[PDB]
């Protein structure tokens, strides 16, 4: 489920 | 003998303010309250001459009311163009340690004097396209308060040996030299038909010199303290007078005393400049609260302030149109009002 | 629908950090537009001072910049709303063109600011010659082109991406470097150089060598005021110190997203990269509110104006 | 003060040559230039200019492109590089000195010239070509332009020059009323937006020749054609 | 919009005004000095030491530096109408010689003559580089003649050092303010480098302080 | 010696002149004030489309 904010 | 002269001396000075209060039947107040007030006088700065890189210490217009020189201590002077802002010229001087400056009325010449003893003057119309130095100007052992021309070929100083002068600049040498201040001068003031003058210095006496002759006529004291500034009314016939005390005194000259005072309980520093208007009715004193004063010159109101500057008001000149008032200060700001 | 991308952070979490980032925004605001008031007022500097003048001026233009900009659009859309990005595809590259290009201005800013301490102190003959308003000038404007160049590779990378769990999905509109990985690393680790690698360490050998000058020039002082020159290597370490505290942990975050590849991410890690983003950005803005106060207010000559 | 030039001769046409105008006497590099030519029968055209410090030229339309104008300050020197040479570019070739502030008098010092020989303007209206003048008597010079030459600033930029036989023009009233430096007070000028009267009182000798006025108000600097006075 | 006379005024105007610049930035990276002190008191041997009529300057320049030194003792007048152009003088260079103590209380008027200048409203902040001049004569002066004449109700010893060291204590006791400034006192040599090595060694302090409050630090 | 004389000559000369009274010059400033007043661009202001400024 990697974040996707950067 | 010489005791005896000194009584002597005493004595004379007694009949002189005995004359002279004598002659005062009613002071300026009397006369001069049935006049209905200026109103409050507000003026912006129309204009910001931002060329100088040190403090400038004088200022004068042109009889043409449009360019003003301006001298400062980081070597230049600087003819602007008061309307455009533009630099007309911008000349180096020879020692950057500059009192005065002065604009002839022709337009043809300038001059600057300092810590030099020079009142050196250059000659704006040249051929070769560049300004150069006409002559330099000196045996004056001191340092120069004030230079301003008569005509193009007669400039009258003021120095700090107490002596003023008159050279004639195409021979070079000093015609009429004028003994008899005791503390050094540092105001000098022509009158509009040039036939006399009157200068200021640390006495607190302001004398009424005379051009041709070569005498002084007539003493005026009653300043606690030096004096900075001296400007002639319009009409000729009287001038005030600025000085470290925070008080403005205008003089009479047919009358031979003091008439008016100009102060107020919250400035308490010194005057640098002052100048008339053209009509007579407002004088413009320049102070080192960092702001110029406003002084109904009939009624000794305080008309309006103008705080432009952030140091002291070193000089300041009212146009000979009337139009304009150029006030330079130790900020290297010339801000022109209206 | 698409709810996947919902973020779970503590509520309270939330309104807490929204009171340190509205107590930063007032702060650093008021600060830095009382330094540019203050040096916009005060003109009477005619001499070498004018330089430092010109350095610190921009310096507190450029965290204005960062506070202003990036401040109110991050709260909204990275704090409250995760999904959906509300300002689309240039919106996304413009916001973090001005992020990173405000974020390069302010690490230059006080690189360069210590280049020219350490001239004006350590060479003060060689720094009086150099000395001209011309040339700060032009350094100046070099350091923003520059900040303005090095944040151009966020701009295409940074574009707007649909991820919900349909193909199309009106909420499922993300923010998100949208260029394959392994240039996305390149990306991230020359940001990670050119804004914190390089200004570390000329801020801490030119700060190291100026509070060795000084403290040589007490110990000669003593042994032929003192306070203020002991307070002056105060300022120099704290310098150093409030630059790592408050710009370490961004960049690792940064990093973490780097190099931390989808086999290795959890649902714990989801959400401590959240909470962690939460706090590494208010870490930035404390440097983006603390650099006027000990670049300006600590030196007892501005107290008066301020 | 002296500006000499150098570069004349016979030249074929289409080819290039290079114009040298050395200057003595005064401040160079204060002064903005100028090149003005005149058909070895026909009155003056203007050709070129820079500014001080080289920072602004202009050209005119007829030059532009085959004409670049260059100024060496250390050595006082004026150049001109001229190239593709037509017909047309058979002139008398002058350097004009010029110098711009609030009061001065441009195009005050005209060289001795040079000859060299190949093988929406603002129109400015001589009244009459050729008139007969008594020694003694008053003499009226009109001019007329295409353009009100009254800018909003209270200037009207019309010059006059005179040419005598076989010496460089010299400037006699610049800004349609004020008096060249070193010129006799019996000539007058006067007038108004676009009409314009040049006033000679008592002629004498030694001051017949060519008149030409001449517009500054913008660039290009188109002259008059030249009245010419005649016993 | 400008006519095409106007346009050219204005290119004056500016091309003066880069004139303008390029001048000022010239001077003001430049080291300028005033020198203050009473007549027959080594001023005249500190110009000659560093080279080897109203305002007097001795231009030289040191590490690729230039300064100026202004010698204002020549002209006299009232030194309150003209000491305010002298505000950004970077150090004043103050000269007294040591064997005008019982000399007529030349030392009394020296004394005067420092405090009107330390404390001025002007030189608030501007240092002060005190020079002693012509050390060996007072050696000689107080080995002859008592010291109780300059100063009344001094009572120590005649040595010299002692002696040296409170006239030094006694000048650098007139500054109401050390917070601001600060005093760099010397007793000259013969004819010695070590002089204009004090000089510069003094400005170089005083260049190094001011750059520190320039620059936030100090 | 001779200065003090100098002193006394120039306060003698000084002495000897005809002044006139104070309200005379009080009305004579008055009258010029009064006279000049309408042309004096301060006193009161003039139209912008006059002012060079």
């Amino acid at each position: 489920k990697k974040p996707y904010i950067l | 003998e010489l005791d005896q002269l000194r009584q002597e001396a005493e004595q004379l000075k007694n009949q002189i303010r005995d004359a002279r209060k004598a002659c005062a039947d009613a002071t300026l107040s009397q006369i001069t309250n049935n006049i209905d007030p200026v109103g409050r006088i507000q003026m912006r700065t129309r204009r910001t001459l931002r060329g100088h890189l040190a403090k400038i210490y004088a200022m004068h217009w042109g009889t043409d009311s449009r360019l003003l020189v301006s001298a400062s201590q980081d070597g230049k002077l600087i003819i602007w163009d008061s309307y455009t802002t533009n630099k007309v010229h911008a000349i180096p001087l020879r020692s950057s340690w500059v009192m005065t400056c002065a604009y002839a009325p022709s337009g043809n010449y300038v001059a600057c004097g300092g810590l030099d003893n020079i009142c050196s003057i250059y000659n704006l119309k040249t051929r070769e396209g560049n300004v150069r130095v006409s002559r330099e100007l000196a045996g004056h052992t001191g340092y120069l308060s004030c230079c301003r021309f008569l005509d193009d070929n007669q400039i009258v100083t003021s120095s700090g040996d107490t002596t003023c002068a008159l050279w004639d600049i195409e021979t070079g040498q000093q015609t009429t030299t004028f003994t008899g201040h005791t503390g050094d001068v540092m105001s000098l003031s022509l009158a509009p038909d040039t036939r006399l003058f009157v200068s200021g210095a640390c006495d607190a006496s302001a004398k009424l010199w005379d051009v041709r002759e070569g005498m002084c006529r007539q003493t005026f004291t009653g300043h606690e303290s030096d004096i900075n500034a001296i400007c002639f009314f319009p009409n000729g016939n009287a001038f005030a007078t600025g000085s470290d005390d925070a008080t403005c005194r205008l003089f009479d000259l047919r009358a031979d005393q003091e008439l008016m005072t100009y102060s107020h309980d919250n400035i308490i520093c010194g005057i640098t400049s002052v100048s008339f208007s053209k009509s007579g009715r407002l004088l413009l004193a320049g102070y080192d609260d960092f702001n110029c004063n406003v002084w109904d010159a009939l009624k000794a109101d305080r008309a309006g302030v103008l705080a432009g500057h952030d140091n002291r008001v070193s000089c300041l000149g009212v146009t000979d149109d009337g139009m304009a008032v150029a006030t330079g200060s130790w900020d290297s700001f010339l801000k022109i009002w209206n | 629908p698409s709810s996947e991308l919902d973020v779970n952070t503590d509520i309270y979490s939330k309104v807490l950090v929204t009171a340190v980032y509205l107590a930063l925004f007032v702060v650093g605001t008021v600060g830095n537009t009382v330094t540019l008031f203050t040096l916009a007022r005060k003109k009477s500097l005619q001499s070498l001072q004018s330089t430092v003048h010109y350095h610190l001026g921009s310096l507190a233009l450029s965290d204005l910049l960062t506070l202003l900009l990036a401040m109110p659009v991050e709260l909204y859309n990275f704090i409250w709303v995760h999904h959906p990005w509300a300002f689309g595809d240039a919106g996304c590259r413009g916001y973090y063109f001005l992020r990173d290009a405000c974020t390069y201005a302010t690490a230059l800013n006080v690189a360069s600011l210590s280049v020219e301490r350490y001239l004006a102190i350590c060479h003060p003959f060689k720094a009086k010659t150099l000395m001209s308003r011309s040339r700060t000038k032009k350094f100046i404007s070099a350091i923003w082109l520059a900040s303005a160049l090095l944040a151009v590779p966020m701009l295409f990378t940074m574009g707007e991406q649909n991820r919900s769990a349909d193909g199309q999905h009106a909420g499922g509109l993300v923010c998100t470097p949208t260029i394959h990985t392994a240039t996305v690393k390149v990306v991230i680790q020359v940001n990670t150089f050119m804004s914190f690698i390089f200004p570390m360490v000329v801020i801490s050998v030119l700060n190291t060598i100026i509070a060795n000058k000084l403290t040589v020039m007490v110990r000669q002082a003593a042994e032929q005021r003192v306070q203020a020159l002991r307070h002056g290597v105060r300022v120099l370490r704290a310098v150093v110190i409030a630059f790592v505290v408050c710009w370490l942990p961004y960049h690792v975050r940064r990093l973490m997203f780097c190099y931390i590849s989808d086999e290795q991410w959890t649902p714990f890690l989801y959400d401590f990269y959240h909470y962690f983003y939460m706090v590494t950005n208010a870490l930035f803005y404390v440097s983006s509110t603390i650099n006027p106060i000990l670049y300006n207010l600590v030196s007892a000559n501005f107290r008066h104006i301020f | 003060v002296q500006l000499v030039e150098s570069g004349g001769g016979l030249v074929q046409p289409g080819g290039s040559r290079k114009l040298s105008c050395s200057a003595s006497g005064f401040a160079f590099s204060s002064f903005g230039m100028h090149w003005v030519r005149q058909a070895p029968e026909k009155g003056l055209e203007w050709v070129a200019y820079i500014s001080s410090g080289s920072g602004t030229i202009y050209y005119a339309d007829t030059v532009k492109g085959r004409f670049t104008i260059s100024r060496d300050d250390p050595k006082n020197t004026l150049f001109l590089q001229m190239t593709s040479l037509r017909s047309e570019d058979t002139a008398m070739y002058y350097c004009v000195r010029s110098i711009y502030y609030y009061g001065s008098s441009p195009f005050d010092f005209w060289g001795q010239g040079t000859t060299l020989t190949v093988s929406s303007d603002i129109v400015m209206t001589q009244a009459t070509s050729s008139v007969p003048v008594t020694p003694g008597e008053s003499v009226s010079i009109s001019c007329r332009s295409s353009k009100s030459l009254l800018h909003s600033n209270g200037n009207t930029y019309l010059y006059w020059f005179l040419q005598r036989p076989g010496q460089s023009p010299q400037l006699l009233i610049y800004r349609m009323s004020n008096l060249a430096s070193g010129v006799p007070d019996r000539f007058s000028g006067s007038g108004s937006g676009t009409a314009f009267t040049l006033t000679i009182s008592r002629l004498e000798a030694e001051d017949v020749g060519v008149y030409y006025c001449m517009q500054h108000l913008e660039y290009p600097l188109t002259f008059g054609a030249g009245t010419k006075l005649e016993l | 919009t400008l006519s095409a006379e106007d346009k050219a005024a204005v290119e004056r105007s500016k091309m003066i005004d880069r004139n303008l610049r390029e001048d000022g930035e010239k001077a003001a990276r430049e080291v300028k000095l005033l020198l203050l002190g009473a007549g027959e008191s080594g001023k005249s041997t500190i110009v000659k030491q560093m080279k080897i009529t109203g305002i007097v300057e001795t231009h030289f320049t040191f590490k690729d530096l230039h300064f100026k030194m202004f010698d204002v003792g020549g002209q006299r007048s009232e030194r309150k109408k003209w000491i305010h152009c002298f505000e950004g003088v970077t150090a004043i260079i103050f000269c007294v010689a040591l064997s005008d103590y019982d000399l007529v209380n030349r030392m009394h008027e020296s004394m005067k003559l420092f405090d009107s200048i330390c404390n001025n409203k002007w030189f608030t902040d501007t240092s002060i580089i005190l020079f002693l001049n012509k050390k060996d004569l007072f050696e000689e002066k107080i080995k002859k003649s008592p010291l109780t004449i300059c100063y009344p109700e001094y009572a120590g010893s005649n040595t010299y050092e002692e002696a040296a060291a409170y006239i030094q204590c006694q000048f650098e006791d007139l500054n109401k303010r050390k917070d601001t400034k600060e005093i760099y006192t010397h007793f000259t040599c013969a004819t010695d480098t070590k002089n204009v090595q004090f000089v510069f060694d003094a400005v170089t302090d005083v260049i190094i302080k001011n750059n520190l409050k320039d620059c936030g630090l100090f | 010696i001779a200065q003090a004389r100098k002193l006394v000559e120039q306060l003698k000369m000084e002495a000897n002149i005809d002044r006139i009274k104070v309200s005379k010059a009080a009305a004579d400033l008055m009258a010029y004030c009064e006279a000049h007043a309408k042309e004096d661009p301060l006193l009161t202001p003039v139209p912008a489309s006059e002012n060079p400024f």
